[PDB]
């Protein structure tokens, strides 16, 4: 069965002579179809003007805590709470 | 230099003992459900062991092994003996089995070779191609290539069958251990209920084969037995060696019985006990033959005529076979274990009678070799 | 500033922390080992001002990954293919007994460097059961100059070294020698005008120091007092000479040291030994309180039938150097090289996971304490030998820690003075390894173990092709 | 993990049947033991009677219950005081060293066919008292636990819901129709 | 001739039997009373200022099934606090257990830790920077 | 290194050995009604036995005070048996036998772990 074949986006799969396999000889081992590092992957990096850029993640208070990131640098910048991007360019 | 089989630290032995501490041990444990099975799987969940326990029974028959593991520990895989792919899969990640299949009588699905010798080879040649380090068998203790009965015709079927059990696992698997029994007394055991149960004693008379004067037993307890089991399946330099397991002190079966009777308190005034011969009285075997003809599940008791020949049947040893000293077991002996084992169905306080101040029940006494030549003469 | 390798995997409040001390440097700093469900996240500086000074260098700091990789989890034994397949202890140690038994009594025990003293002693102990007597360490020392306990130590009492005022560096690079041991100086550099001269080749110290050569010819006539610095150094009230403990197993060096010794008479100021050692590995001194011979060509010209490595992972001995029916057993923890050419491999719990004592430097003895579970069938160095006596049938008589330690307080009293320091009073071209960072941070087996120690040998060597190419 | 099936789905099925065995069966007797298991379930499902355990904390859901918001025997069930004559036992709230042998005592004194439900976290696995050096960590150690409940305590719903699955389980419990393979 | 029944008795009395720890406890583990260390990365200092008793680690491995860190050994937790060393002696005497003491620290030596040295005409001390 | 300090019941080990004494009466006396009142495996000659050694359990025990709260946990568990507070469990605790003898010789240790 593919149940217990699946690699869990944290990276594991029992090894093909590992007892612990035997406990889904009868049940199903679950792993989540959304990986997050996929999805966020997906999601285009937003760009702006300003040097500082804000983010909540969310909204409101609905999302992380507000959070200032530069952008001076040439590069991308990920928000640590909720891993958007952003590009001044 | 014995080699290792795994080497991934998850599956490798770890902790102090107990109920958590895995020992590098993964059984399935066939025909768990039984009057040994139980003792056996307490014995590994002890250990802290990881067990699969296949069942035919409905699981509620099994859900009280459940009590012997902690979490995870036991895993319920519903099969059939005549399924060889349930039975691949449930041992497919084992590294022990242990075969605890086989009836006292014969069924109506199973004769006693397509369950005890058929069924068997199957397991072990699905066993070996498994590869699975360590397979462990049963065999009556008094097992003969060419079993002769000795009071009824049909009756050594079981004996035969164990036999033919014993040399084809053997065949199908290189060194297997096949430890060997006879009589394992114990709580919900074949011996003790039999002697006690009701339709197993004539009006007030048991009857005994001579009386029961021309037989020597000599039962083993049950958990000894297990444990056996256990420190046999930890050590694998065990493998391919019999083991007759026997307890301490041989007995007579009038021994046996008129001290049962006396732990039983079946014996102060009334309830008056007597010793038969089984051959002088021809209604014991009737009750057998009806009460095996009528009874759908097990029958009464366990009064089919195979328990009858059974108990004819002596406990022949031999040397140079191992033994359980060989395994490192201490064996309980009847008088520590038998009176507590008993107490349950003592009975018989007349009022008409004196209670009470009985003396404790005076032991039985062995039999030695030479006392034995008296015997048998 | 965080660590990158200790980053986001634990929380103070959940972790858990153990007294410890490094191992990886003979400075013995402590440590503060923070472990949380038997592992070891990370390591921090415990304050031991004596000593320690609350810093602590990079390597003790970093490689504690190392302890995660290349491990040993099962004893080996080489088939007739030669594989080392893996095997259990009852056979393992059976084969070991059998073959010390039947090899005619021709044994050699080599003691690596993160070997803790009691596996030391328990190795003594019943290889003098079997016999042999040829008992080396890998880092030889001076011939028949092992006996006066301040021979081979850091008699300048390494708080004392702050203190310090002429201080004459004979090709010994403190700066990746015993980093702890260089900030010392540098403080005194900073608040007591500290005179650093250096006979050996070149190195930079992080601040000014005076190079009056590298031919070992100088430290003669230093010794002598014929030149300028040897005036300054006459002139000071605390004057210091260092010797770093390769230079006295490089070769002809037990001449070097005896002048040294020589010189160090008219030095002495009251109170104050001015001979110094900045012995290197961190079992050394153990084995001189024990009494080991040094140099493992010296075990190998004893020509041993079969020989024990307690985890001497040093290339300085070769099975094609050894003796070529020499039987080898290895009782170490990292599966390094040294441990790859032995025909027995008994794995064995690493320094955070044993108990054991060490020697410094400067020479307290210091005691390990285990904070995490060893892994798969590890054991602690002292039960591997004590298993192994009694399969052979040589019982020792120690069946405890404590039994030990009482062993120990036989040989040698002081050295069980956990924490104190007994004192020893008198005392009796150049060319040094680790000069440069490339040089440090590879170093022993759980040096190269760790990840993160490789990831810092690369990044270097990149920064110095940009130096090269972004040019 | 699996999910239910989308509407046009559901109309191409069947439908569902009703003994959960099926009607597959090939001969007489196959489809004779079929129908008197599902009476023998059909009885053991309708009518179940709790023993009223109910030690602490949880035993006051395990009364609102019986109180007349979720009504109880509304389903056929019914708490009778004598062990002798109940059938199931709900073990709710914590199971202490001193109740370790009385828990025992009372479960097998009752007469099978008994299924237990540990309601409540503190019966499940300890709850809340789980590093106590007084509570048996879990129940799970003394007694086999057929139904779990989780909640602190579970709400009536929760805990009747989880009755109506001892119900399913009572229901699909095969004893004579497997029988004759044995 | 009494003063309530007073009696003389040793001062020291061994009390293993009443307390209740089995003998296995107190026949294979010790105690490592010290102070407890200062956390490398703080600055405020009055959670050392406490003599501290605890029991050396038995053991941890993972749990089978879920890949915790199970522990059969009860006394790891086990963590009690004095106000001084000789108190704790004392205490881990009467409660019979095999104890050994860890030397906490000399008391620190005065540093000078002046403000004008980091400005000086000749000394070395001169800071490169502010 | 003497403290004159309070009593708890005994005044001199003699005393001591009184009461301590007195309670292995009524536990030798008591055991034949244990023996019948818990239906357990254990016999008079056993539970005899065990309370032999469950006295020579603490032998060297030097203070009167100590000892006279060893005496007082003894008179609080026979009353605990003497009437049936107790339950078959409790009693039998004082064998321990779900739990093999662990091994003990170094190899066993050593071969089966810490
Ligand atoms: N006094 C004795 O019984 C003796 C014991 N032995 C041997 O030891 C073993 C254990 O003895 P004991 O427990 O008392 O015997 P039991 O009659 O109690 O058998 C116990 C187990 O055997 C299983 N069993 C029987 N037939 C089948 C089958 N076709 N398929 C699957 N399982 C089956 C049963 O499964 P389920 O219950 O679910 O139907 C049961 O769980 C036996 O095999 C016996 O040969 C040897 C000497 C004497
Ligand atoms: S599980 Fe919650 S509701 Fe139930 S007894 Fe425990 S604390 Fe009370
Ligand atoms: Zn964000």
């Amino acid at each position: 069965r593919g149940d217990i074949e699946k690699v869990t986006h944290t990276g594991q799969v029992f090894d093909k002579e590992d007892y612990r396999n035997a406990r889904f000889v009868n049940a199903k081992r679950y792993v989540n179809e959304n990986w997050g590092i996929k999805l966020i992957e997906e999601v285009p990096p937003k760009e702006c003007t300003e040097r500082v850029v804000f983010c909540d993640g969310g909204d409101g208070p609905l999302g992380h805590p507000k959070v200032y990131i530069n952008l001076d640098k040439p590069g991308n910048h990920i928000c640590g709470y909720c891993g958007l991007r952003f590009v001044k360019k | 230099p014995r080699p290792l089989k795994t080497t991934n630290p998850a599956a490798m032995k770890r902790g102090t003992g107990g109920r958590s501490s895995f020992n590098g041990i993964v059984a399935t444990v066939f025909g768990a459900t039984g009057f040994v099975g139980r003792y056996v799987c307490n014995k590994l969940g002890k250990s802290g062991t990881q067990m699969i326990l296949p069942y035919r029974g409905d699981d509620s028959d099994v859900i009280r092994l459940k009590v012997t593991g902690d979490l995870g520990q036991v895993l319920f895989h519903f099969y059939n003996l005549e399924d060889p792919a349930s039975i691949r899969d449930a041992v497919k990640h084992s590294n022990v089995v242990i075969n605890l299949v086989g009836r006292d009588f014969e069924t109506k699905n199973f004769k006693f070779k397509d369950v005890h010798v058929n069924g068997a080879e199957r397991i072990a040649r699905i066993a070996r191609e498994a590869g699975v380090e360590r397979f462990i068998h049963l065999s009556s203790l008094n097992v003969e290539a060419n079993p002769k009965d000795l009071y009824v015709k049909g009756g050594s079927e079981w004996l035969k069958s164990k036999y033919e059990g014993e040399l084809r696992v053997r065949d199908a698997f290189p060194n297997a251990t096949i430890i060997r029994p006879a009589d394992i007394y114990g709580s919900e055991d074949r011996f003790l209920r039999y002697y006690a149960h009701i339709w197993r004693r004539q009006f007030r008379s048991m009857p005994l084969w001579h009386k029961g004067e021309k037989t020597v037993k000599q039962p083993v307890y049950v958990s000894d037995v297990a444990q056996a089991i256990i420190n046999a399946a930890k050590d694998p330099d065990s493998a391919g060696r019999i083991y007759q397991a026997v307890g301490p002190k041989r007995y007579q079966l009038s021994e046996l019985v008129d001290w049962f009777h006396r732990l039983m308190r079946k014996d102060q005034k009334r309830w008056g006990y007597m010793r038969y011969d089984m051959r002088w009285d021809p209604t014991f075997l009737l009750k057998a033959k009806l009460n095996s003809f009528i009874c759908p599940g097990t029958p009464i008791g366990g009064l089919h005529p195979a328990r009858i020949e059974r108990e004819a049947v002596t406990d022949k040893v031999l040397t140079g076979v191992p033994t359980l000293e060989d395994l490192g077991v201490t064996l309980t002996t009847m008088e520590q274990q038998v009176p507590w084992e008993l107490r349950p169905y003592r009975a018989a306080l007349y009022y008409d009678a004196e209670l009470g101040e009985f003396e404790t029940p005076s032991p039985p006494k062995c039999i030695e070799a030479r006392d034995e030549l008296r015997l048998f003469a | 500033l965080t660590n990158k390798p200790y980053s986001f995997v634990a929380r103070p409040w959940e972790i858990r922390k153990v007294s410890s001390i490094d191992v990886l440097d003979a400075v013995g700093s402590n440590i503060v080992v923070s472990t949380r469900t038997n592992e070891v996240l990370r390591i921090l500086p415990r304050e031991n001002e004596d000593v320690n000074e609350e810093w602590l260098a990079d390597k003790s700091r970093f490689a504690c990954d190392g302890l995660k990789r290349q491990r040993l989890v099962a004893p080996m034994v080489r088939m007739p293919n030669g594989e080392l397949q893996a095997v259990e202890w009852e056979g393992a140690l059976i084969a070991v007994a059998k073959a010390i038994k039947a090899a005619g009594g021709q044994i050699a025990g080599i003691s690596g460097q993160l070997a803790d003293l009691e596996a030391q002693v328990a190795l003594k102990d019943l290889l003098n059961r079997l016999g042999s007597e040829v008992v080396a360490t890998e880092q030889g020392f001076i011939a028949g100059g092992t006996d006066n306990r301040a021979n081979y130590l850091l008699n300048s009492t390494i708080a004392g070294l702050e203190e310090a005022d002429a201080v004459l560096l004979v090709g010994t690079n403190p700066r990746y020698e015993a980093p702890l041991v260089n900030t010392r100086l540098r403080k005194a550099y900073v608040h007591n005008e500290l005179q650093i001269a250096s006979i050996g080749p070149k190195i930079d110290l992080s601040y000014d120091h005076e190079n009056l050569g590298a031919d070992a010819a100088l430290v003669k006539d230093v010794c002598s007092g014929a030149h300028a610095f040897s005036k300054v150094l006459e002139g000071a009230k605390k004057p210091a000479i260092i010797i770093g403990a390769d230079l006295l197993e490089r070769a002809d060096g037990a001449a070097i040291h005896a002048t040294v010794a020589e010189y160090c008479k008219k030095l002495k100021k009251p109170n104050w030994n001015p001979f110094n050692v900045l012995q290197t590995n961190a079992a050394q001194v153990g084995a001189l309180d024990v009494g080991y011979k040094a140099g493992a060509q010296t075990a190998v010209k004893a020509q041993p039938k079969v020989l024990f490595l307690l985890n001497a992972d040093a290339g300085k001995v070769t099975r094609e150097q050894l003796p070529k029916d020499c039987f080898v057993v290895y009782i170490g923890s990292h599966g390094d090289n040294g441990a790859s050419i032995a025909d027995a491999v008994l794995p064995g719990a690493a320094y955070t996971e044993k108990q054991g004592i060490y020697v410094n430097t400067e020479g307290r003895p210091q005691q390990t304490l285990p904070g995490v579970s060893p892994p798969g069938m590890a054991r602690e160095d002292w039960k591997i030998l004590r298993a192994l006596s009694e399969v052979v049938g040589k019982p020792l008589p120690y069946d405890n820690l404590d039994e030990l330690r009482n062993r120990l307080e036989d040989v040698a009293p002081h050295l069980t003075r956990l924490g104190q320091l007994e004192p020893a009073g008198d005392a009796g071209a150049i060319d040094i390894k680790l000069k440069e960072l490339r040089d440090y941070f590879m170093t022993d087996a759980i040096s190269r173990a760790s990840p993160t120690m490789a990831k810092c040998i690369s990044a270097v060597n990149k920064q110095q092709r940009e130096n090269e190419a972004k040019q | 993990q699996q999910t239910l099936p989308v509407a046009e789905v559901a109309q191409n099925l069947p439908k569902k049947g009703y003994s959960p065995f099926g009607t597959k069966q090939s001969s007489v007797a196959e489809w004779s033991l079929a129908r008197l298991d599902d009476l023998l379930n059909w009885g053991r499902k309708g009518s179940i009677w709790p023993l009223t355990f109910g030690l602490a904390c949880c035993a006051v859901e395990m009364m609102h219950i019986a109180a007349p918001r979720y009504d109880m025997d509304r389903y056929g069930v019914v708490f009778r005081a004598s062990p002798r004559q109940a059938d199931v036992i709900i073990v709710a709230g914590t199971l202490t060293n001193k109740m370790a042998p009385a828990l025992r005592k009372v479960y097998d004194q009752m007469p099978e066919p008994r299924w237990v439900i540990s309601m409540g976290s503190c019966a499940n696995g300890g709850g809340y008292y789980h590093y106590s050096y007084s509570v048996v960590r879990g129940c799970d150690r003394i007694i086999p636990v057929d139904i779990y409940v989780p909640g602190c305590p579970p709400t009536a719903e929760a805990l009747m819901y989880g009755v109506l699955q001892l119900q399913k389980k009572v229901k699909r419990m095969k004893t004579l129709q497997m029988w004759y393979r044995k | 001739n009494k003063l309530s029944g007073k009696i003389t008795v040793p001062t020291a009395v061994n009390l293993s039997p009443i307390s209740g720890v089995p003998e296995e406890h107190i026949r294979e583990r010790r105690v490592r009373i010290h102070i407890p260390p200062k956390n490398a990365m703080q600055s405020g200092t009055d959670n050392v200022n406490t003599w501290q008793i605890e029991f050396d680690n038995r053991e941890r491995w993972e749990n089978p099934l879920m890949g915790w860190a199970s522990s059969g050994d009860p006394l790891s937790n086990m963590n009690v606090q004095f106000g001084s060393p000789e108190e704790a002696i004392t205490f881990c005497e009467r409660n019979g257990w095999r104890w050994y003491v860890d030397g906490a620290a000399k008391p620190k030596k005065e540093r000078v830790k002046n403000y004008g040295i980091n400005f000086a005409w000749n000394k070395r001390t001169r800071v490169s920077t502010k | 290194a003497v403290q004159q300090v309070r009593p708890i019941l005994s005044v001199d080990r003699e005393e001591a050995r009184k009461r301590a004494l007195n309670l292995y009466k009524a536990w030798y006396r008591q055991i034949p009604y244990i023996v019948m009142d818990y239906d357990i495996p254990m016999t008079v000659e056993q539970c005899r036995d065990k309370l032999r050694e469950e006295f020579v359990k603490h032998r060297n025990v030097t203070d009167i005070r100590v000892i006279d709260m060893l005496v007082i946990k003894g008179q609080m568990e026979l009353k605990e048996s003497v009437e049936i507070w107790k339950q078959k469990g409790h009693i039998m605790r004082y064998w321990k036998e779900s739990q093999d003898p662990k091994p003990t010789d170094f190899l066993s240790k050593f071969i089966q772990g810490v």
